[PDB]
RNA sequence: AGGUAGCUCAGUCGGUAUGAGCGUCCGCCUGAAAAGCGGAAGGUCGGCGGUUCGAUCCCGCCCCUG
């Protein structure tokens, strides 16, 4: 609604649950917390229990009026999966943000589906699996072209949140 | 009567030998419950013809009430501390 | 005049809180519910302090409602 964006980091901040509570960053500026309430607050306060809550500064959030103009190509997208292993505290956005910095300009969309953690993985790790979109603005992209985006997306995420390709 | 060494005592190290909450449980029934020895010394406090005996009688539930006390609040502290970390989400 | 379990209410006039109703949880019932039975968990007895070996009970002050 503010037409910014956000980051959210892992924080402690009364009177949110220390594990499952956001402080909220507009580029580093922090805006807010957000979360669920800690247990003992809820008790104490006569809460109902898993009470979650939300409070910004609004007027910490900038203002922006941006001019968009998206790059619309037309050209067949070729659609790739990839499994990462990671440490089990590491965010699942940092390993993102590793895997788009790597894919270069054909990456057009990421999304993370799953969150997967058991005796196949290992301890004190956890896989997750992105679907990747590739799609070149002048061309169809071929099956090797978006495998060799997909490889130096692979390699970024190994060099910045030590990812291991998931075998 | 005189169960400084068999009641007292004999709670302090069965308090802090529980490492649970449902083990602790347990001792408090048997060494400060209605049925524990050292409840029978006030179910017949007052058949007694007080004040040499009693201030040396409710010492003996002072002492053994800290020790189940402050047990139960650490073992209390133990459980909730491991919660939280127990509900720790990726929140990004 | 009273304050008593999370709520609504009896009791105990110095030395094991006697208890209910609702609610909550748990089994029976239902594919699952509601309702019903059945049982369990559940009580520094208003704060602050004295008196006393020991206070829900007696004394001082104060919060609370009619
Ligand atoms: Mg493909
Ligand atoms: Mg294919
Ligand atoms: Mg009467
Ligand atoms: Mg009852
Ligand atoms: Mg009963
Ligand atoms: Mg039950
Ligand atoms: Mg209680």
């Amino acid at each position: 609604a503010s037409r910014v964006d956000v980051t959210l980091r892992p924080a402690q901040y009364l009177p949110w649950h220390p594990g499952r509570c956001a402080q909220v960053f507009v580029g580093e500026s922090s805006v807010g917390h957000a979360g669920q309430l800690h247990p003992a607050v809820i008790e104490r306060s006569g809460l109902p229990k898993g009470t979650c809550a939300v409070e910004l500064n609004l007027d910490a959030i900038p203002c922006s009026a941006p001019l968009p103009a998206p790059r619309v190509s037309p050209y067949p997208a070729v659609f790739q999966d990839v499994s990462l292993v990671v440490a089990a505290d590491i965010p699942a956005q940092a390993v993102a943000d590793a895997v788009r910095a790597g894919a270069g300009d054909l990456l057009e969309d990421i999304a993370l589906f799953d969150v997967f953690t058991g005796p196949q993985i290992g301890e004190h790790r956890k896989s997750l699996t992105f679907a990747l979109r590739f799609r070149a603005p002048d061309r169809t992209l071929t099956e090797d072209d978006a495998s060799a985006a997909r490889d130096a997306a692979v390699q970024s995420a190994a060099e910045r949140v030590g990812a291991v390709l998931r075998g | 009567p005189e169960a400084l060494t068999t009641a007292v005592d004999a709670a302090q190290q069965a308090i802090a030998l529980a490492d649970t909450l449902d083990v602790l449980a347990r001792v408090k029934t048997e060494h400060l419950g209605d049925r524990s020895p050292l409840a029978l010394a006030r179910q017949a406090l007052a058949v007694l013809p007080r004040a040499e005996a009693g201030k040396r009688v409710n010492a003996a539930r002072n002492a053994a009430q800290r020790s189940y006390d402050e047990r139960l609040a650490t073992l209390r502290a133990e459980r909730d501390a491991a919660v939280l970390v127990a509900e720790g989400i990726d929140v990004t």
